[PDB]
């Protein structure tokens, strides 16, 4: 450009090598140096803007005042852990100005959320199991503990849903919006739950968490809440795969049983008074991937958490399927 | 002066100060008030470049070197409401922290 100098760097390059985003103090000159372009986002928790800075696309999440602590939570996980993954959303800065503006600033996926993506386009096997093996793998990526000084504790995400899911040029996904997070340390058992008010999305709430007895001082059940999700997410998409020139329609999980914006009681009726899972339909049956993942949704939804399989085993079953 | 305290460490040329709207070229070490280190342009190799006036950095970075000379090497001592304020950086800076930057302003332009 113009007014590109000797010794500019891109974002790629200040990325390159504590936390997962710019250095601290380039977080702040970078996020005043974006210009906003579009909105393709908005919801409870504010906006999300394409930006642009030094001709590179970004994405800008701008919070509502309803949902500071959002931004507080995440900030705090990318800046404390190393958090870099194919599957899961990169982040790149946090900043905030004096009402208060609070900007998370993180890669642009172009090709937007999956809850868009599967009323846009239809699926084969190919790009059917290329995403639900990516989501699986960001989710085993961040349940898993690594330790050591290039380590990560486990992390639960809290709000798994096809919105917080973007979906990559080349057809993998990744797992996006770490404010509800919690994280977990074997070396010293502790449980960091944070501070934060904000709740799951109703709609994707697993049963334990619609009648209470989810044990909150629990690390493990918070993993068992994110594979129930997950379990609702790989109906969503396997919907959209077509076999023998069938395809359903794009629907969201519980589409015929509860209204847009559920109610607590709306879900707790439907998920634990009535006990009802999302419906297979019977064209799944006459197609291998299909059946394969039909039996992979039915183990995340047993009353039972317990009895739930773990991210990584249901990564393993989906690297097996063709 | 008010909200940095700058203390030399090394002269500049005493006579090319920044101006508005130029182009601070600096290394920086900054670190919390218990000398623990949060980022460094010097591990980096990479110098650190900011527009006087366009408050891209946190004020008493700013202010702090305006008072500096080309060449000149110093430690900024920034209060809270000049830094980070009551809010901090989510899990790099703590709320109301003073900060201590090792700052030497390399050039202008
Ligand atoms: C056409 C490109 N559309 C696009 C491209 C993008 O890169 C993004 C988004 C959209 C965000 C959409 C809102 C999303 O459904 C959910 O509410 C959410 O907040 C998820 C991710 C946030 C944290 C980040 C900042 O969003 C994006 O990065």
């Amino acid at each position: 450009s113009m007014t590109t100098n000797v010794g500019d760097s891109t974002l790629a390059d200040l990325l390159d090598h504590s936390g997962s985003g710019l250095p601290f103090l380039v977080q702040r000159t970078v996020a005043r140096q974006i210009t906003l372009l579009e909105c393709v986002g908005k919801g409870r928790y504010g906006e999300v803007w394409r930006g642009s800075w030094q001709g590179e696309n970004v994405a800008v999440k701008i919070f509502s005042s309803r949902d500071e602590k959002s931004w507080f939570r995440e900030t705090e996980l990318y800046n404390t852990v190393m958090l870099r993954h194919e599957n899961i959303l990169g982040f790149i800065a946090s900043d905030m100005t004096s009402s208060t503006q609070l900007w998370l600033i993180t890669h642009y996926h172009e090709m937007g959320s999956l809850y868009d993506y599967l009323q846009l386009t239809t699926l084969d096997t190919v790009s059917c199991l290329r995403i639900v093996l990516s989501i699986a793998s960001g989710l085993a990526h961040l349940h898993i503990e690594i330790f050591g000084t290039q380590g990560k504790p486990a992390i639960a995400h809290r709000d798994l849903k096809s919105k917080n899911i973007l979906v990559k040029k080349n057809g993998q996904c990744c797992i996006a919006d770490l404010g509800l997070a919690v994280m977990h340390s074997q070396s010293t058992n502790q449980l960091d739950v944070g501070n934060n008010p904000r709740v799951g999305t109703k709609r994707y709430m697993a049963p334990e968490v619609l009648d209470e007895t989810i044990q909150v001082d629990c690390f493990d059940s918070y993993k068992r809440v994110d594979i129930w999700a997950f379990g609702l997410v790989l109906w969503e998409v396997a919907r959209r795969m077509v076999s023998n020139g069938i395809v359903e329609d794009y629907k969201p999980p519980f589409y015929d049983v509860v209204p847009n914006d559920p109610s607590f009681e709306d879900m707790r009726k439907v998920v634990c008074v009535d006990q009802q899972r999302p419906n297979i339909p019977n064209r799944w049956f006459s197609d291998p991937t299909l059946t394969s993942l039909a039996k992979l949704m039915k183990e995340c939804w047993y009353q039972n958490p317990s009895a739930r399989l773990t991210a990584l085993r249901i990564k393993k079953t989906l690297t097996k399927i063709d | 002066s008010m909200g940095v305290q700058v203390e030399t460490i090394s002269p500049g040329d005493g006579r090319t100060f920044p101006k508005r709207g130029q182009t601070c070229v600096v290394h920086y070490t900054g670190m919390l008030e218990d000398g623990k280190k949060f980022d460094s342009s010097r591990d980096r190799n990479k110098p650190f470049k900011f527009m006087l006036g366009k408050q891209e950095v946190i004020r008493g970075w700013e202010e702090g070197v305006a008072q500096m000379s080309v060449g000149q090497r110093a430690k900024l001592t920034i209060s809270p409401d000049y830094a980070y304020g009551a809010t901090g950086h989510p899990g790099i800076i703590p709320p109301h922290a003073t900060l201590v930057f090792d700052v030497e302003l390399l050039k202008l332009e």
